[PDB]
């Protein structure tokens, strides 16, 4: 994820200082229908979730999109390994195991294909609309990385693929989460785990082959994943293994949390405040003369950044990690 | 009901319900007669609010306009 | 009592019922009488369709079927390549005699941190080589 | 529309006008400054409300000053380009 | 003006309530007459939300079969008629062959129980008369409406003979506009009167239907006990109407302050504050009212939150576990919002009212502050630094001591200060009884110590900012000029460095987030030492704790309301949280990603709009051309997002977990 956006970040950059190639000229069109697809893909996608848990709360399971209920088959996810029927293991562990896809999987590959979409459309559209646009016709000028170009025509702000980057950054870091958590869960639930028992072995996955039953719904998310597999890294104090992994939980949890500082706030309300502060310096005669500033516009978005993907990231880290560690041992 | 609350299960908190509604259709009635009333006058008064004040009125309406006499020993008074 | 004759007398706290013990009695009547544990749910919708080995049974993938997913829906998963284990076994054991053979003394384990002479180092053994 | 007013203060440098996107200001002969010469708005209805002449204005504040008004906002000010209220 | 963008719709709606921005309201006559007709729309409005309450409590709710059993039973709110549930099986909120129906979490049974109503017919009957009552406030606004018009009408036709006529421009709004018979009468009469009344009220109604023996009424229904009676666990009704008397006495004497009807009597406001150290302001200013209106209100229902749980005034509110809460955090939030409100209005005092004198000269207070405004910013901030760097970093050293499993190794501030204080109120009221008070006095622990430091750092941080905005909003050292620009505008443009956020409504937005900030903090920890006093005494001293006992523990029972094993009676409560958590995460959007990216791509979904064949020759685009938010319209609009979230999604978890 990370150098994909790199690479849309050096794409503008390269469309700044020289010259673009001529799909360019028609970038209208291919923006438009990237946010056509993008909004239909989302709208289904999500939607389908949403509708789950609509229907779920108000006691329709028949109405849902599920394999008892309505079930979204995905027919072209089609085996190409031709293997032998069964499973491998590994002195009581599952080596290898075919994952078999229904309608979560359907909904999660969906969701997976809208957030990598609108992702690329942050992308394609700082690349394209670099140089200029209807709102700004210098923005060549302008350069790479300017905050705006003012107030006016309405606003100008994070018009810069600088920006366009910053906000690519965003949606990439959301992909990725939504991603990692698909993989562990449906790892946990339907592929890892051990086995009891020609021989026939039941298998006693870590999750409990709770993917197929639950990701269906939002809910289901966040009960089944989140807070029933945060047990192992919110209950780590005490353990001499893994109290490292929930502390680290914790101040990922305060570093996103100080992210958005950054993230809403300004530059004029920090600026007047270190003036403020700086009145009783000088009264006291401590006179700073590398005079003090507040962050620009674009290093204060960049640190919000920085601050908000560190933070989730390190939350994701911890919790994962203190999950399989004790479930492992 | 199908409780969920821990608290609720434990005590065995109720939700009694009565056998007969409250109200009657002619209580229900009297109660939505108020009510129609209440919005005629709020649809006058959202109006008059829209509106404003309308100092054309001297010009044309009828009357030449009052001032009680307290509002006028108000305005003696001053502030 | 019974719940029967406890919701018939029913619960006033203003006239008679002045004993908590009294109206929570009634109250848990009340409870057993009108209240349902759970609200009935199927319990299709919580069993699990992937990695239970019962996959089969909802024809997800029924046009061209996954042979390695076991068209049984007992819920259980043979072990892949069951008949290779003796013969992996066999082959390993094999390789074991020939080398033990091969260099005509019993395997000693080798040591992390100790050092080990070459074989064809010109100069005599301090460790023995092996 | 926005207003851009000048202010005596100006030194008449240009830099306001030659930063000017839509070119609504321009030097007009004058007697305040050692320059002869200040800065003048006739066709602020061009005006963006972009503020590049406030950036490129040396004065210690100022001595131009575009106040955005939002309510009063045209199809100029508002640089609309595939809508057309003419 | 049919040239028009999609941004008018919500430039018309960020100031529909501004009247003093309204075109053609030519003066203060104008003003105060339109304000007084909302007031009666709002009366109004008020009148209809308590007879809809009354009405819904009659009709779809158990109140008659509630005051029968009150401790075990849970009061009904209203039916639910939502054809969307399931048909095919009861849902959660039936008896299974029944109409659904909601538990009531206002309290506003115990309400009607201790003020005297025990049949159905009565709360019908106050359901007709507050329908009534809204009728009257409509009517009212009519009438004056009619009367202020009366009086411009006179105006113009009457005219004094002497050139001085022009004076009466300035007394026509004299009746909506006079101070001093406003204070008197509302003081007077608006409390002490009603005061007065509603003790009468109590003493007629209230206790005879308290007491089982009939008794008439005298003297003996005004006691001075203090405390709860054990009976209902609520204040003896005898005391709140001794209460609500000596109240009622004091403040109608207090309202013969004023001159109000003649110049013979009573003193002058203008003259109090002339002659006190306050040197005078603009009394006048319907702005700073508000100002001092909000501030009294704050303070007000922060109290009542607090004295509401303390001592319980309801019969048997206290048992409801869930209602306590509920009601608590409802106030708090009420507060914070009114004391924030305060806040921004004395902001816009500044920016558009307020008459500053020449700069060397310093009269009034405001002037005085101005001064000294970097002097009392720089404190602030001092104030803020050391409570957040020590706050945070006890709890950090405590966190990092526990993870590694070592609690003696804490840092453990023993609150002496607060149990002096409380120790001093005990023995006040140890030696009252000698000649029960519950929750007056709590246990108090270093946990309690680091959660108030906690909170004083979210309540100084709060003031920091908005009292930065008030005291820059009409200049600053970034943009001198600041008086000109109006109270919310996007920018100053990215030159001087960048101004962002540079306008006085920006630091309102900013403040919001700690108000929102602080009042969660203090909601935490009540909900945590209401839950849990003894685990909330032994760990709360360390942030884990609070994450872990607290969040993760109690979510339980609200993320399972609805599951592939069924649904019960919270499923509501869980869709709501879900859908709260969606809004917030919305919010982030409008609050981080900003306007030229979406103009950008608004421009390319209008060029596909206008390159699509049949949409194309019906739509020019033209008329109310599509726009992207406007930089303060996306502010506001991520603010609220982010505000509803974090609000509404609490009260689910209260629910659950109280439930
Ligand atoms: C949960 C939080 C959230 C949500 C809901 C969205 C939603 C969206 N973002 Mg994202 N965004 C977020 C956070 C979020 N963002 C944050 C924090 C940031 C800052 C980094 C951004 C930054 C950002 C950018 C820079 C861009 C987006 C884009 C989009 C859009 C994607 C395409 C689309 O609409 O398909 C899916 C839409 C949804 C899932 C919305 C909910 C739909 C529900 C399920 C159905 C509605 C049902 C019914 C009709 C409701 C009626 C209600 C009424 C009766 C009251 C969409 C509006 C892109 C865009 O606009 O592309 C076209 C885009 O360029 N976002
Ligand atoms: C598709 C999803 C869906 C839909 C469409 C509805 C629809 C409804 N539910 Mg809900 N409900 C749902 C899912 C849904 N529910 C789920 C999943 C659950 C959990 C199991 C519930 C649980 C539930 C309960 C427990 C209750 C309802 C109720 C209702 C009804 C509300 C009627 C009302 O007073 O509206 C009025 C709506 C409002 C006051 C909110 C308006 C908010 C928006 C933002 C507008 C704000 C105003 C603004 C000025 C704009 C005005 C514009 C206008 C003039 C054009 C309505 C039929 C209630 C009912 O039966 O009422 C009779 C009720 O008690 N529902
Ligand atoms: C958004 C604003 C808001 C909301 C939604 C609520 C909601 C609530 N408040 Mg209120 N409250 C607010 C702001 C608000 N408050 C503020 C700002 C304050 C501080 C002043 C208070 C102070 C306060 C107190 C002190 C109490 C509440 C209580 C309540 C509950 C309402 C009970 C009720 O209606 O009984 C139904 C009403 C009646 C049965 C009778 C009402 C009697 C009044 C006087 C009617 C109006 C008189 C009429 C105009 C007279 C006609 C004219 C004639 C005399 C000449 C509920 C939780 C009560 C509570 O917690 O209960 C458990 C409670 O005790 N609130
Ligand atoms: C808060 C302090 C305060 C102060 C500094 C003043 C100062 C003044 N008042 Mg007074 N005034 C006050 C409170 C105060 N007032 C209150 C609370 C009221 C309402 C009752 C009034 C009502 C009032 C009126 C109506 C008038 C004044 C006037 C005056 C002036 C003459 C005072 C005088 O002769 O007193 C000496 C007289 C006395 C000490 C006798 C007072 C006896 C009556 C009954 C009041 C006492 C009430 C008591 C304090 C509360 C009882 C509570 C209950 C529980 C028993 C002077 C500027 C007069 C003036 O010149 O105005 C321009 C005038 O007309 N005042
Ligand atoms: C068109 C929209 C609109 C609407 C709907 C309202 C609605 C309201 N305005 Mg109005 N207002 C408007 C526009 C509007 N306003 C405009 C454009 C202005 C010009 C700036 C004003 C200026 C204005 C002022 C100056 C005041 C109001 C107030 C009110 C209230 C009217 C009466 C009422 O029912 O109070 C119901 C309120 C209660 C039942 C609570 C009563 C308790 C009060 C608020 C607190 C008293 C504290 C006291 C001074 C000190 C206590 C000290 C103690 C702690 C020791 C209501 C909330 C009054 C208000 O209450 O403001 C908060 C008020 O003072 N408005
Ligand atoms: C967890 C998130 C977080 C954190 C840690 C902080 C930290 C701070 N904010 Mg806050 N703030 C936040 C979120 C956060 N904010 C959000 C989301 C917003 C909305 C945009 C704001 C908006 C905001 C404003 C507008 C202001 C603050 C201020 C402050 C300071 C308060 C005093 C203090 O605690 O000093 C101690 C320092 C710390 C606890 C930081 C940690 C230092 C090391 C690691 C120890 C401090 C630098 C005020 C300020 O600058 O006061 C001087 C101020 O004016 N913040
Ligand atoms: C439900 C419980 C939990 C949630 C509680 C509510 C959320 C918290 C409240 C929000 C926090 C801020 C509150 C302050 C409000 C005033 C701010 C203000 O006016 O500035 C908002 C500012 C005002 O606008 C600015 O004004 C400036 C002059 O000061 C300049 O002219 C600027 O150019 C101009 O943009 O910005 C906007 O214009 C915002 C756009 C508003 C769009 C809303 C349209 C859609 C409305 C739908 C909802 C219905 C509304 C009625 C609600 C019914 C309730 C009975
Ligand atoms: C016109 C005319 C003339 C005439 C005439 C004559 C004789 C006219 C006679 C008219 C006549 C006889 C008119 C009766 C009306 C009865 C009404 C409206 C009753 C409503 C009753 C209502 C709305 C009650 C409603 C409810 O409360 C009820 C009852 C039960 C409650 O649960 C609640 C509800 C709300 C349901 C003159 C004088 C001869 C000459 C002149 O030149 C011209
Ligand atoms: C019963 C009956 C009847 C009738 C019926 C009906 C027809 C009803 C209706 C009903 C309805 C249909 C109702 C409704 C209501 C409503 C309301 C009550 C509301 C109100 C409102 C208010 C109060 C407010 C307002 C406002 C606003 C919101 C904004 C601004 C302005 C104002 C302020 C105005 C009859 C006579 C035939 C016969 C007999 C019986
Ligand atoms: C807080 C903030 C500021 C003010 C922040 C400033 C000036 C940063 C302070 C820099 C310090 C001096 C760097 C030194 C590093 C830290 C002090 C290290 C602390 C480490 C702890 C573990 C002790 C801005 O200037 C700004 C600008 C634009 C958008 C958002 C913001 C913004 O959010
Ligand atoms: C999403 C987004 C947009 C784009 C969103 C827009 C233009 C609003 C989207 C429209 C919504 C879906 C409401 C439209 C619903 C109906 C069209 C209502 C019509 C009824 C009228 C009569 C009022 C911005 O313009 C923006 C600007 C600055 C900072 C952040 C953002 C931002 O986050
Ligand atoms: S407005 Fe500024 S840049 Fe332009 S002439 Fe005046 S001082 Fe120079
Ligand atoms: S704001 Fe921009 S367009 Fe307007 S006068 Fe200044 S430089 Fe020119
Ligand atoms: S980034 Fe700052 S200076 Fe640039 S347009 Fe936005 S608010 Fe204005």
């Amino acid at each position: 994820g990370f150098f994909t956006v790199a690479s849309g970040a050096h794409a503008s950059i390269f469309v700044i200082r020289q010259l673009p190639t001529s799909e360019i000229r028609h970038r209208d069109p291919i923006i438009g229908h990237l946010i056509w697809v993008c909004i239909a893909l989302g709208l289904h996608s999500f939607g389908l979730y949403c509708h789950n848990d609509t229907l779920e709360a108000l006691g329709r399971p028949e109405d849902t999109f599920c394999d008892n209920s309505i079930q979204l088959k995905p027919i072209f996810a089609k085996q190409f390994l031709g293997l032998q029927p069964g499973i491998e293991v590994l002195d009581g562990k599952i080596v290898r195991m075919t994952q078999e896809l229904g309608t979560a999987d359907f909904m999660v590959h969906h969701i997976h294909a809208f957030t990598i979409h609108v992702t690329l459309l942050i992308l394609l559209k700082g690349v394209l609309y670099a140089r200029n646009s209807r709102l700004v016709s210098d923005k060549l000028e302008l350069g790479f990385a300017y905050p705006c170009d003012g107030p006016g025509r309405g606003g100008t702000c994070q018009i810069s693929p600088w920006d366009h980057l910053f906000l690519a950054v965003f949606w990439m870091y959301n992909c990725l989460s939504v991603v990692i958590f698909h993989y562990f869960w449906k790892m946990q639930s339907d592929v890892w785990g051990s086995y009891v028992h020609h021989s026939s072995l039941t298998c006693s996955h870590y999750s409990q082959g709770d993917f197929s039953v639950n990701s269906i719904t939002i809910n289901g998310w966040l009960r089944n994943l989140l807070w029933s597999e945060a047990s192992q890294v919110i209950q780590s104090y005490a353990l001499p293994s893994i109290c490292s992994y929930g502390f680290i939980f914790l101040a990922a949890h305060f570093v996103w949390a100080f992210s958005l500082m950054f993230l809403f706030s300004g530059r004029a309300y920090w600026q007047e405040l270190i003036e403020s502060i700086l009145w009783s310096h000088h009264k006291l005669k401590i006179v700073p003369h590398i005079q003090p500033r507040a962050l620009s516009i674009s290093q204060g978005r960049a640190v919000g950044l920085t601050h908000y993907v560190l933070g989730g990231i390190g939350c994701t880290w911890a919790f994962i990690i203190s999950r399989m560690l004790v479930l492992t041992t | 009901r199908v409780p969920g609350g821990k608290r609720t299960k434990e005590l065995g908190l109720v939700v009694p319900i009565p056998e007969e509604d409250g109200l009657t259709d002619g209580q229900i009635a009297a109660l939505f007669v108020v009510a129609l009333v209440v919005l005629i006058a709020a649809v006058d008064l959202a109006r008059s609010l829209y509106f404003g004040l309308q100092p054309n009125k001297f010009k044309t309406a009828k009357g030449k306009g009052s001032i009680t006499p307290f509002m006028k020993r108000l305005i003696e008074n001053g502030f | 009592p019974s719940d029967e004759e406890i919701l018939a007398k029913g619960c006033d706290i203003r006239v008679d019922c002045t004993t908590k013990e009294q109206q929570f009695a009634w109250a848990k009547a009340y409870y057993r009488k009108y209240n349902q544990e759970t609200d009935g749910k199927d319990p299709k919708y919580s069993k699990p369709s992937t990695g239970a080995g019962v996959f089969r049974k909802f024809k997800i993938d029924w046009p061209n079927p996954d042979p390695s997913i076991p068209d049984t829906t007992d819920g259980t998963y043979p072990i892949r390549n069951e008949d290779f284990l003796p013969i992996w076994k066999q082959q390993q054991e094999d390789l074991r005699a020939k080398m033990k053979e091969y260099i005509g003394r019993e395997f000693t384990e080798i040591r992390w941190i100790g050092d080990y002479d070459n074989a064809r180092s010109p100069y005599k053994p301090h460790n023995g080589y092996y | 529309s926005h207003a851009v007013k000048i202010y005596d203060t100006c030194i008449g440098c240009t830099l306001c006008v030659r930063a000017c996107p839509t070119d609504v200001l321009e030097m007009v002969p004058a007697t305040v400054n050692a320059a002869k010469q200040v800065a003048s708005s006739p066709r602020v209805e061009d005006c963006v409300g972009c503020k590049r002449c406030e950036t490129a204005c040396p004065t210690d504040f100022l001595s131009i000053r575009v106040y955005l008004q939002e309510n009063e906002e045209t199809q100029y000010s508002l640089g609309l380009d595939l809508a057309d209220w003419s | 003006n049919g040239r028009c963008a999609t941004s008018r719709y919500l430039q018309v709606m960020g100031s529909i309530h501004d009247i003093e921005s309204y075109f053609a309201l030519d003066n203060t006559l104008s003003l105060n007459l339109q304000i007084f007709t909302a007031h009666w729309g709002h009366l109004a409005i008020i009148l209809m939300w308590i007879s809809g309450n009354l009405y819904h409590i009659a009709s779809n709710a158990n109140y008659s079969l509630w005051i029968k059993n009150p401790i075990p039973s849970m009061p009904i709110a209203h039916n639910i008629w939502d054809p969307h549930f399931t048909s095919s099986t009861s849902t959660p909120y039936s008896h299974t062959t029944t109409a659904a129906v909601l538990i009531a979490y206002s309290g506003i049974y115990n309400q009607l129980y201790t003020s005297g109503f025990s049949t159905v017919n009565q709360i019908y009957k106050a359901t007709f008369a507050f329908s009534c009552l809204a009728v009257i406030s409509i009517l009212l606004a009519k009438i004056h409406i009619r009367t202020h018009s009366e009086v411009l009408h006179n105006s113009a036709t009457h005219a004094s003979q002497i050139p001085s006529f022009f004076q009466l421009l300035y007394f026509l709004d004299v009746g909506i506009s006079s101070i001093n018979i406003r204070l008197n009468f509302h003081t007077g009469v608006l409390v002490g009167f009603f005061s007065i009344a509603y003790t009468g009220h109590l003493l007629d109604v209230a206790i005879p239907a308290s007491r089982a023996p009939l008794s008439h009424t005298s003297l003996s229904y005004l006691t001075f006990f203090g405390g709860l009676k054990s009976d209902t666990a609520s204040l003896y009704l005898t005391d709140i109407a001794h209460h609500h008397l000596a109240i009622g006495v004091i403040f109608v004497y207090i309202g013969h302050l004023y001159s109000s009807c003649s110049t013979a009597l009573g003193t002058y406001i203008r003259d109090m504050l002339y002659t006190s150290a306050i040197y005078m302001f603009q009394i006048k200013s319907l702005h700073l009212a508000l100002s001092l209106a909000l501030a009294g209100c704050a303070v007000l229902t922060s109290a009542t939150a607090q004295h509401i749980y303390s001592l319980t005034p309801y019969f048997y509110l206290s048992y409801d576990y869930v209602t306590s809460v509920t009601l608590y955090v409802h106030h708090s939030y009420i507060a914070s919002f009114l004391a924030i409100a305060s806040h921004a209005h004395a902001a816009i005092t500044l920016v558009r009212d307020w008459v500053a004198p020449l700069e060397l000269e310093s009269s009034c207070t405001i002037a005085r502050i101005h001064t000294h405004k970097a002097a009392i910013i720089s404190h602030l901030s001092w104030v803020s630094l050391w409570l957040g760097f020590h706050t945070l970093a006890i709890y950090s050293h405590n966190d990092t001591n526990m993870a590694f499993g070592s609690p003696s190794k804490q840092i453990l501030i023993e609150p002496t200060n607060a149990q002096l204080i409380q120790e001093s109120s005990g023995k006040a009221l140890y030696s009252f009884a000698i000649n029960s008070f519950g929750s007056f006095i709590y246990p108090i622990g270093p946990g309690d110590l680091y959660v108030h430091h906690a909170i004083a750092l979210g309540l100084h941080v709060t003031v920091l900012i908005l009292l930065k905005g008030a005291l820059e909003a009409r200049g600053s050292k970034l943009m001198p000029d600041k008086m000109e620009h109006s109270f919310g505008f996007s920018c100053d443009g990215p030159g001087r460095g960048g101004t962002c956020d540079i306008s006085a409504w920006d630091c309102f937005y900013l403040a919001m987030f700690w108000m929102l900030n602080t009042n969660a903090w203090i909601d935490f920890y009540f909900h945590y030492k209401y839950l849990a006093p003894r685990q909330f005494s032994e760990s709360s001293t360390y942030l884990e704790s609070w994450f872990r006992d607290y969040l993760w523990f109690n979510s339980a029972p609200l993320i399972r309301a609805y599951s592939a094993l069924g649904t019960n009676d919270l499923s509501v409560q869980a869709w709501f949280f879900l859908l709260t958590h969606l809004a917030w995460a919305t919010g982030f959007m409008f609050l981080i990603s900003w306007r030229g990216y979406w103009q950008e791509l608004i421009d390319i979904i209008l060029y596909m709009h206008l390159k699509t064949p049949i949409l194309i020759d019906l739509w020019n685009g033209g008329v109310y051309t599509p726009l992207a938010l406007s930089i303060v319209q996306a502010r506001f609009i991520g603010l609220v997002h982010f505000t509803a979230g974090l609000i509404l999604t609490y009260p689910p978890f209260i629910i659950s977990t109280t439930s």
